[PDB]
Formats: structure tokens, C-alpha cells, sequence
């Protein structure tokens, strides 16, 4: 295990978010830093066997990823117990919490204004870039949502939470019909109907993330139950535009919610569309502009 | 967290 870290090197400092995720200190985990502030994901004591398997699969999946716009795995403590999954600390947490913090009357308002158009475009491009990388690696995410995007110290947004991520190298799709605890308000109609997941169904969720950004993470299809959303979306229903939502973002959103998955854009197309409206560091860090995007 | 962001439904 090239990913193995000595347990004595990890110190837990506080709880970040409920398996408990912790903020920790890790000594000698990153070259050139004697000690690094990290996030540490662990498994509940009462986690079912399915949950324990999925947690280990999630950690394993992360080992293959290297992208500025994807949350970095730093190491694994797997000798003895319990298993610690060590990753890049995202100083501003998840995008859903962050966005809700930016509401005018939010108790925890950080005293910074809500996102500008440029900032929303930057977020979009970063999320789409991370997803383009994921897709090129032949994985489908399956749970793309603001709550699973993370915000760095410099407000860079990165894809996280790979709990539902599946390898699609052989066929370009993952199919799982049946009953599950599922992110219904984020799911494509063909996923709901046929149980099929593809990069195009991740694109539907991307549309919902855009909607989250411009609504400051309102709940999608508010007033509708889970079972009504299921019916509504399968029947060709989609979300209405948020108040004062910029037209350019609306246009994108609608393209993401084409009923026919074949008609939705790809993640490379999203980045390409936005590429001239981004911070100058973007081509230095993006998968899009990288030699790997071949 | 956001447990309300998931519900028990059937797909497929
Ligand atoms: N690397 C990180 N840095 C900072 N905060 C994090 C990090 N990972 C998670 N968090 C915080 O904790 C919350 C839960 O994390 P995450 O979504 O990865 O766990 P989960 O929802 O239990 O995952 P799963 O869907 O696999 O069960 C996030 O929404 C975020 O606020
Ligand atoms: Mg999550």
C-alpha cells in the first residue's frame, strides 16, 4: 500500500460533518509540510455490511483520481482499527452549506456578498471540469449535487463524495433497477424509469447544481414529495427558473434537462462554452486544457 | 447533513 499512513501521524481535532468526517492534523503526509490540516472520513460502529463495503470501495475509487477539480485522497490508515480515509481539507465545506450561508438573512452569513455571475460561471466550469475528468476516467458519479461539491480556501469548487460512483469502462452505463434510498430530486428521467446511469444522467444533475447555485441551494421541487417528483420528472417535468436567475445560466440548465439523454451537452462542451470567461489560472490547472484531455 | 436529499423510491 503506497497509500498507507502511520496512525500515530493522524490527530483528530473536531467533527466536520456527520460515518463521522473529522478535521484532523496529519504529520508528514504531504512532501514539504511537516504537518497538514486534513479531513478524515471514518465508518460508524453500527454501519451495516453494505455500508462498510461501500466506504472501502469509495476510498479505493479515489486512489485513481488526480485532478485539481476533484477532492484529493492523501492516504489511508488501514493497519489495525478503525480505517481512516485521509483527504484534502476543503476549508469552506460543501457547496450546499456554503451557498445557504450566502443568503441575506442566514445566521452564519460570512459577511461576503452572494455569488456574482463571474463567480457562478467559474464554479460551473470547475464542477464541469472535474466531471469531464471523471467521465474520461470512465466513472459515472450518480450523486452530483451541491452537497457533494466542496469549496476550498480559495473558493475553488471540487467534486467530492464518490459513494455512488461506478466504473463504466466496459459499457458506458451502470444499471441498477429496484428500490433504494436515492437522490430523487437530482435524478434524470431515464434513471428513474430504466434505472440507468450515464454521463448524460450526471449532466441532468449538473443542471440541478446550476439551479442550486442560482437559487442559493433551495430545495428542488419544493411542495412536492419524493414520489411526486418521481412521477413529475418521468413525465417530462423540470424545475422553474429561480428569481433573478441570469439568462445565460437558465439557457444552460434547460440544455441539461433535455428529456432525451442523447440531446444533453457533454461536460467537455460545458467547459468549452465557458473557457473564455474564466480566471487566468484555469488552463494551468484544468483537465480540459491538460495533455490528458486527448 | 442533508438526509432529506434522499428518499426511498423504486427505479427501473
Ligand atoms: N474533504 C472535505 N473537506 C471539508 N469538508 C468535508 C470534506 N468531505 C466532507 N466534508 C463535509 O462533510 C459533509 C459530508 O461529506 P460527504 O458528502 O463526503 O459524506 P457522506 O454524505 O456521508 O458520503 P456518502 O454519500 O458516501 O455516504 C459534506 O457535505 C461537507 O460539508
Ligand atoms: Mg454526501
Amino acid at each position: 500500500d503506497e497509500w498507507e499512513v502511520s496512525r500515530e501521524k493522524i490527530t483528530l481535532l473536531r467533527e466536520l460533518g456527520q460515518g463521522m468526517v473529522y478535521e484532523g492534523n496529519a504529520r508528514d503526509i504531504i512532501k514539504g509540510e511537516a504537518e497538514t490540516r486534513v479531513a478524515v472520513k471514518t465508518v460508524n460502529e453500527s454501519a451495516s455490511l453494505r455500508e462498510r463495503i461501500e466506504f472501502l470501495n469509495e476510498a479505493s475509487v479515489m486512489k485513481g483520481f488526480t485532478c485539481h477539480h476533484v477532492v484529493r485522497l492523501l492516504g489511508v490508515v488501514s493497519k489495525g482499527q478503525p480505517t481512516l480515509v485521509v483527504m484534502e481539507l476543503m476549508a469552506h465545506g460543501d457547496l450546499k452549506s456554503y451557498l445557504r450561508s450566502l443568503r441575506p438573512e442566514a445566521e452564519n452569513n460570512p459577511g461576503r456578498p452572494p455569488p456574482t455571475l463571474q463567480e457562478m460561471i467559474q464554479m460551473a466550469a470547475e464542477i464541469a471540469d472535474g466531471m469531464a475528468y471523471l467521465n474520461a476516467k470512465k466513472f459515472v458519479h450518480r450523486d452530483l449535487a451541491a452537497r457533494n461539491c466542496m469549496v476550498a480556501h480559495d473558493f475553488t469548487v471540487k467534486i467530492g463524495d464518490f459513494g455512488m460512483t461506478r466504473d463504466i469502462y466496459e459499457t458506458d452505463y451502470y444499471r441498477k433497477g429496484g428500490k433504494g434510498l436515492l437522490p430523487v430530486r437530482w435524478m434524470a428521467p431515464e434513471s428513474l424509469k430504466d434505472g440507468v446511469f450515464t454521463t448524460s444522467s450526471d449532466m441532468w444533475s449538473f443542471g440541478v447544481v446550476l439551479w442550486e447555485i442560482t437559487s442559493l441551494a433551495e430545495q428542488p421541487y419544493q411542495g412536492l414529495s419524493n414520489e411526486q417528483v418521481l412521477k413529475f420528472v418521468m413525465d417530462g417535468g423540470y424545475l422553474d427558473q429561480p428569481d433573478n436567475c441570469p439568462e445565460r445560466v437558465t439557457d444552460l440548465m434547460r440544455m441539461c434537462w433535455q428529456f432525451n439523454p442523447n440531446m444533453r451537452p457533454t461536460f467537455l462542451e460545458i467547459v468549452n462554452l465557458l473557457k473564455d470567461d474564466l480566471h487566468p489560472s484555469f488552463p494551468e490547472v484544468s483537465f480540459f486544457h491538460s495533455e490528458e484531455n486527448k | 447533513p442533508y438526509p432529506e436529499d434522499y428518499g426511498d423510491i423504486e427505479i427501473g
